[PDB]
């Protein structure tokens, strides 16, 4: 599910699912 | 950055995992 274009809420959802209890950082400007 | 690499272009697990804590 990760190997595609992932934008906006779809990118954050992929980060959520992949990173699990680590959590993640979403920095779209930088 | 993540938008250029994963939204404007095709994402990958390698690149997404770099944003995990």
């Amino acid at each position: 599910f990760v190997n595609q274009h992932l934008c906006g809420s779809h990118l954050v959802e992929a980060l959520y699912l992949v990173c699990g209890e680590r959590g993640f950082f979403y920095t779209p400007k930088a | 950055g993540i938008v250029e690499q994963c939204c404007a272009s095709v994402c990958s697990l390698y690149q997404l995992e770099n944003y995990c804590n």
